């Protein structure tokens, strides 16, 4: 044996063991989702309560990286928040340098290749945390990408992460997401996460929502706690 | 530039089509001085395939000999070792077909240790096949019952030409 | 050992031609027949 | 010499080839190639025959991995 | 990365080290050459060892390299090293010729090679260099001199010296025929003829099978020669003829 | 000479996961809306056990 | 990043080095060739041989022309051969530049037999696969040379490298001489390539170089036709 | 046949071999997918496959083509990060040549320097050799058309007509008989010759959403990829 120590070593099937080994990691994180309407996308974060201890609003999984993009992270909490810090450096360092704000498919293509640069050398390990980004813009549409510790970045309508993600994209392909804006989408994102993670495995937890879209001039933002409200006294009635 | 000398070798094979010999003979004349334009290579592959072709075709009495003896001659000249060796048993093997009884003896007895002392072994089974026959038709059957079975020897040990065997045999 | 093989093989060579006598040139047969065959490996 | 095996055949395509069968398989070459003239009711058997015959029996992919060479 | 290491450094619970002691008996085997020195003029004796019929013979040597106007050397082992090695003291010598205008005594430059080769064997974790070669020159300090080197580093002055693969047998010989400043470019020929007669297996020993190099004094040339292989089989045969007479008397 | 011809048999291609998914599908009491080219599209590398 | 700094390659307990002698023997299974010289300039032949029509063997080739009078063939590995052919162009322009004076064959020879040692002590590498065959005509005499991974160097005569070279080598001691022409020189090399050629010999399937007094030169399909044609 | 460190890095066998080199040859094929590249008598075409296998995701982003210069095309097999930065190392290299020399680059002396590049990976003991390997189509001037290929241990080569990916034996088979005919070669039978030879090899018979198709021609040497409308175009009509 001993294929499977470092990341510079084939199997000889030929594939490489470290990185899956890292995915299995990722597996065991909580939830996320994020879907794509007309004009805009939403996240979903489903937090669980460890103790009573903590507060609400600690150790936040949704980071601004710009002034118009969201993202969104399951895995090791410390490796997501180098890796938000790496991408908001090139999105500074971008604008310096250029002078506009930097497009999704040039900011997506930069994490991806840097995180790729750590599945090569034995003297490095690989990350532990997949993520998604989304944006919108006025002459641009909505944009949704997704990222993986490998280093692949693909387009969605709409994606979830974490344990239960067969699960949860069951219920994501049903709705007609194509035409109906997300004003009403919250609704459903709050209905998809309360029919999961029962209450057997745990007893309490928190939700988050996220917003972008010019429904709030672009930018990127968090959900006022009235909506949130309205959308969580809406999504208990879908438990009948 | 080059296509006379394709127009030669189209002559030599219309001719040789035909069935006409002096014309060979009279080409071979009147082209010698030519050779000194061309690359060596071409030069001796022309000379081989008319001298191969003019031999093929039939036997004359006094023509033959001739050309063979200058060509002999001429690969002395320009010192190619391998293309000698092929025209001098070419020529050890045309004697016989003019009943000849010494020379066909002398020549291959020299030719036997430049040949046995080099690379090929096949020639080795043309000239001792050869000097068996001549012994033979000599009337001295004491001197060859030994050559053939030495020549065969060689042969079945490594071999590749079909029509070897056959006149062995 | 290959000058016992020349010699076993030598009688096999007048044997075929139905001889009684083993002459000189069935040796140097047999000798080139031991030769070719230990050329091989 | 037993099958009809057509007039314009060539076999000297096939013994030139390097690939160093064994002497059972000249065998079921020759077998196969009948029985595929026999499937479509064609009671001579011609080259198109022994072609893909030759191929069915033989089955030895490249094994010629280049850049060592 | 420990993982692949070899540890090419470390001593052992013994007390040595098995580097040097591996390259030691690497260097036993692959060559034969010996030195002679007893009066004006020293000798160096190499057993040829690539002698098949197909080589061109060129470039005047093969194993003995000029260094300075009066320095050469030979050398056993693997042969590439031997090229950087002698590359690198050329420069060594020559800068000494820069800084001093002065022709650089022998033991200097040997102890500064030393130094070098002993640098690897000391730290940073590469294969030693396995080559044992000899030096002869003079020098007006002390005149004529000879010296052997070791791939561990260390060396020292000697008169009759052999490093081929039956040097034992050389060393044993030498020791109890040897006579000490009589010994001209006469005499001491004849004992390395026989000497290399009783290394090699080989009899007859055959002229191009051997080279010969001598250095002598001269008041303005120092004179480093090669003697050709027109004069070594009247050599083999004169030795050949005093030891019949020798054979026969007894 | 002992055994003659060597027969393969591999994994189904997509037109063959339709054609093995409908004889299982038979007898079941199933409902008239059923699309097996999604599930055919879905089933790649099922060996037909 | 960082390497590893610790050379690969030490002696064995019996003092031998086994990294060098795996490569020897890796080498000892390329595409074979020979090279041989007589008096008036020297021939290298070396065979090449696609495995299906596909290839396009005008693309690539085995004979390189390192300047105009210099030759150089290889046997065994296949990308590196690229490597160090680059690095000997740019040791020749490096000794141009200095002596604005051709490089004479044995400097080429000893600096390329150095970069090629210095590769098995430095750290974390493997050495190269090749065997190299150098040809060049300075100073009226020509000149022939090979090297070796180990990096030790010779002037041969006339020899062969690759597979079954022992054969090769016996066939030239049985053949070669001291007297010669060049045209006899690429008929006896041409008819050593073919002791153990493929199935049929064609004027693609064989690339041949010369160099004489007058320069190095490489032989285009014509000619190789020719001499392919009135052989065997 | 082994002993030692042999089967975990880049050094000789006992018998001569290497084999951390051989495993990325077989692990081109994880992927699952195969490309074909023909060259005619004044055009060059190639033909991949695309799967989609869920709805959830955007047909649009998954293109396999990518446009290194206005004059040359690549396609790509094997994994996909290790693809992404070969490509990128290509878009670099050919920028530089251009602002070095001042002229456009020959297709042969770009495809050399991307395998020179690669050659150094399989020399050292860090680096793990990039199993992804590489095709493209260009055209030279006064040469026509030509086509190369790169592979992972650096062996380049210009080919006639070549196929990468799980099933290479056989279209190699299919291409060599057809190729023997030995006949003129125009657009129409190029297109049609390299849809069969895919198509028969995978046995599909399929739709104009399944199959991406690039093309280069001496009267406008820009790549292009061609709409989904002249491909049924050229699709339907081949089916007489």
């Amino acid at each position: 044996t001993g294929y499977d120590l470092s990341a510079s070593t084939f199997s000889p099937d030929g594939r490489v063991f470290q990185v899956e080994y890292a995915m299995k990691a990722v597996e065991n994180s909580s939830t996320a989702i994020g879907i794509r309407c007309k004009d805009g996308v939403v996240f979903g974060v489903e937090k669980l309560v460890l103790s009573k201890l903590y507060e609400e609003g600690s150790n936040k999984r949704l980071f601004n990286v710009d002034r118009h993009v969201g993202m969104a992270v399951a895995g090791l909490l410390a490796d997501a928040r180098s890796l938000a810090d790496i991408a908001r450096e090139e999105a500074s360092n971008f604008r310096s340098n250029f002078g506009y704000n930097i497009p999704l498919k040039h900011l997506a293509d930069r994490v991806a290749m840097y995180v790729h640069a750590y599945t090569l050398y034995s003297a490095v390990r690989p990350f532990g945390c997949s993520f998604m980004l989304g944006s919108y813009s006025v002459n641009d549409g909505a944009q949704l990408y997704m990222i993986d510790p490998s280093g692949v970045s693909y387009g969605y309508w709409g994606c979830a992460i974490g344990k239960a993600r067969q699960a949860a994209k069951t219920e994501i392909e049903k709705l007609q997401m194509k035409e109906m804006t997300c004003r009403d989408i919250v609704k459903e994102v709050a209905k998809i996460i309360y029919i999961v993670h029962d209450e057997v495995k745990d007893k309490a937890f928190e939700l988050e929502l996220s917003w972008v879209g010019e429904l709030t001039n672009g930018r990127h933002e968090i959900v006022p706690k009235d909506i949130r409200e309205e959308a969580e006294k809406y999504a208990k009635e879908s438990l009948k | 530039v080059q296509v006379k000398e394709q127009s030669i070798l189209e002559l030599g094979s219309l001719l040789a089509k035909t069935g006409q010999a002096a014309e060979l003979g009279g080409l071979l004349k009147y082209v010698r001085p030519f050779l000194n334009s061309i690359s060596k290579a071409k030069a001796a592959r022309l000379v081989r395939s008319l001298l191969d072709l003019f031999l093929d075709m039939e036997a004359a009495t006094g023509q033959e000999v001739e050309l063979c003896l200058e060509c002999i001659e001429w690969a002395k000249s320009e010192k190619r070792t391998f293309l000698r060796q092929a025209l001098e048993a070419r020529l050890v093997s045309l004697y016989f077909d003019t009943k000849r009884y010494q020379e066909a003896l002398h020549l291959g007895s020299q030719l036997l240790r430049e040949l046995k002392k080099m690379d090929d072994k096949a020639l080795l089974v043309e000239v001792q096949l050869l000097e068996s026959k001549t012994y033979h038709a000599l009337s001295n059957l004491p001197k060859a019952r030994a050559a053939l079975t030495s020549a065969r020897t060689t042969a079945n040990a490594i071999y590749c030409p079909p029509k070897l065997q056959a006149t062995l045999d | 050992a290959e000058v016992k093989g020349v010699c076993t093989e030598a009688g096999m060579y007048a044997l075929r031609e139905r001889r009684v006598h083993v002459t000189q040139e069935d040796f140097e047969m047999a000798v080139a027949k031991v030769m070719q065959k230990d050329s091989e490996k | 010499s037993k099958m009809n095996l057509s007039e314009e055949v060539d076999l000297e395509d096939y013994v030139a080839r390097p690939d160093k069968i064994s002497g059972a398989d000249i065998n079921s070459i020759c077998q196969e190639s009948g029985m595929l003239a026999v499937r479509e009711n064609r009671y001579i058997v011609l080259a198109k025959d022994f072609e893909k015959a030759y191929k069915t029996v033989i089955k030895k992919d490249e094994q010629e991995h280049e850049f060592y060479k | 990365s420990r993982r692949y290491d070899s540890r090419t450094t470390i001593f052992s619970p013994e007390g040595r080290l098995y580097q040097v002691e591996y390259a030691m008996e690497a260097i036993g085997h692959a060559g034969t050459c010996l030195g002679i020195l007893a009066n004006d003029g020293v000798l160096l004796a190499a057993e040829r060892r690539n002698i098949h019929k197909l080589l061109d013979e060129v470039f005047f040597s093969e194993k003995i390299y000029k260094l300075n106007e009066d320095m050469a050397c030979s050398v056993a082992g693997i042969t590439s090293d031997a090229n950087v090695l002698t590359n690198e003291l050329r420069l060594i010598a020559q800068r000494y010729l820069l800084q001093y205008q002065e022709p650089i005594p022998c033991e200097q430059l040997v102890t500064a090679l030393c130094d070098i080769k002993q640098a690897y064997t000391q730290f940073g974790g590469k294969r030693p260099f396995g080559v044992s070669l000899l030096y002869i020159g003079w020098d007006k300090h002390y005149g004529f001199q000879l010296y052997q080197s070791d791939p561990s580093g260390n060396y020292g002055g000697w008169k009759a010296t052999c490093i081929g693969n039956n040097s034992a047998a050389a060393v044993s010989m030498l020791k109890q025929d040897y006579k000490e400043g009589e010994m001209t470019l006469k005499s001491a020929l004849a004992l390395a003829i026989k000497v290399l007669n009783k290394t090699m297996d080989v009899s007859k020993l055959s002229a191009e099978k051997v080279e010969i190099a001598t250095l002598t004094r001269e008041n303005g040339k120092t004179v480093i020669r090669v003697l050709k292989q027109k004069e070594v089989e009247q050599l083999i045969k004169k030795h050949e003829e005093e030891e019949a007479k020798a054979e026969r008397e007894k | 000479g002992r055994l003659d011809r060597k027969i393969h048999i591999d994994l189904p291609n997509e037109q063959a996961r339709l054609d093995i998914l409908k004889i299982h599908a038979g007898p079941i009491t199933k409902h008239g809306e059923i699309d097996y080219e999604a599930i055919v599209k879905l089933s790649d590398g099922f060996n037909g056990a | 990043e960082r390497g590893y700094s610790f050379s690969l390659t030490t002696f064995s307990p019996s003092g031998k080095l086994v990294q060098i002698e795996y490569a020897l023997a890796a080498v000892a299974g390329g595409a074979p060739s020979v090279g041989i010289k007589a008096a008036n300039g020297v021939v290298l032949a070396t065979e090449k041989k696609q495995k299906s029509i596909l290839y396009d063997e005008r693309s690539v080739h085995k004979v390189e022309p390192i300047t105009k009078h210099i030759g150089l063939v290889y046997s065994g590995m296949g990308p590196d051969y690229r490597v160090l052919v680059h690095r000997a162009r740019k040791l020749a322009q490096q000794y141009y530049l200095v002596y604005q004076e051709p490089i004479p064959t044995a400097q080429l020879v000893q600096r390329v037999a150095s970069v090629m040692q210095e590769y098995t002590q430095s750290g974390g590498v493997r050495p190269f696969g090749v065997s190299l065959l150098i040809c060049g005509w300075n100073e009226g005499r020509p000149y022939l040379f090979q090297s070796d991974p180990s990096g030790a160097y010779f002037a041969w005569k006339a020899t062969a490298m690759g597979k079954n070279y022992v054969n090769g080598k016996t066939f030239l001691e049985k053949r070669y001489n001291e007297d010669l022409e060049l045209e006899d020189a690429i008929h006896t090399a041409i008819l050593t390539l073919k002791e153990s050629f493929e199935g049929q010999m064609t004027e693609d399937n064989i690339e041949v170089g010369i160099c004489n007094e007058a320069g190095f030169r490489r032989l285009t399909p014509t000619e190789v036709k020719d001499y392919l044609a009135a052989i065997a | 046949s082994s002993a030692g460190f042999d089967r975990h890095i880049t050094i000789f066998s006992p018998e001569g071999r290497l084999y951390q080199v051989e495993y990325a040859f077989k692990a081109i094929n994880q992927g699952g997918l195969t490309s074909v590249a023909v060259r005619g008598k004044d055009c060059a075409v190639i033909v991949t496959q695309k799967k989609v296998p869920d709805k959830l995701l955007d047909s649009s982003t998954v293109t396999h083509l990518f446009k290194i210069t206005e004059n040359i095309g690549c396609v790509m097999t094997g994994m996909t990060a290790d693809s992404r930065s070969q490509v990128q190392r290509a878009r670099y290299e050919a920028a530089n040549w251009k602002y070095k020399y001042g002229y456009e680059i020959p297709v042969d002396m770009l495809c050399k320097r991307i395998a020179d590049i690669s050659q150094v990976y399989t020399q050292n003991a860090e680096m793990r050799p990039l199993g992804c390997c590489m095709i493209l189509i260009g055209i030279d001037e006064e040469q026509g058309p030509q086509v190369y290929k790169c592979d992972p241990a650096g062996y380049y080569c210009g080919f006639k007509a070549t196929a990468a990916g799980v099933k290479q034996t056989e279209s190699t088979s299919f291409l060599e008989k057809k190729v023997k005919k030995k006949f003129d070669w125009t657009f129409e039978q190029t297109v049609e010759t390299a849809i069969t030879c895919l198509s028969t090899v995978l046995s599909i018979d399929f739709k104009p959403s399944e199959i991406e198709v690039g093309v280069v021609t001496v009267e406008n040497p820009k790549f292009r990829i061609l709409t989904e409308a002249e491909i049924d175009a050229h699709l339907v009509a081949l089916a007489e």
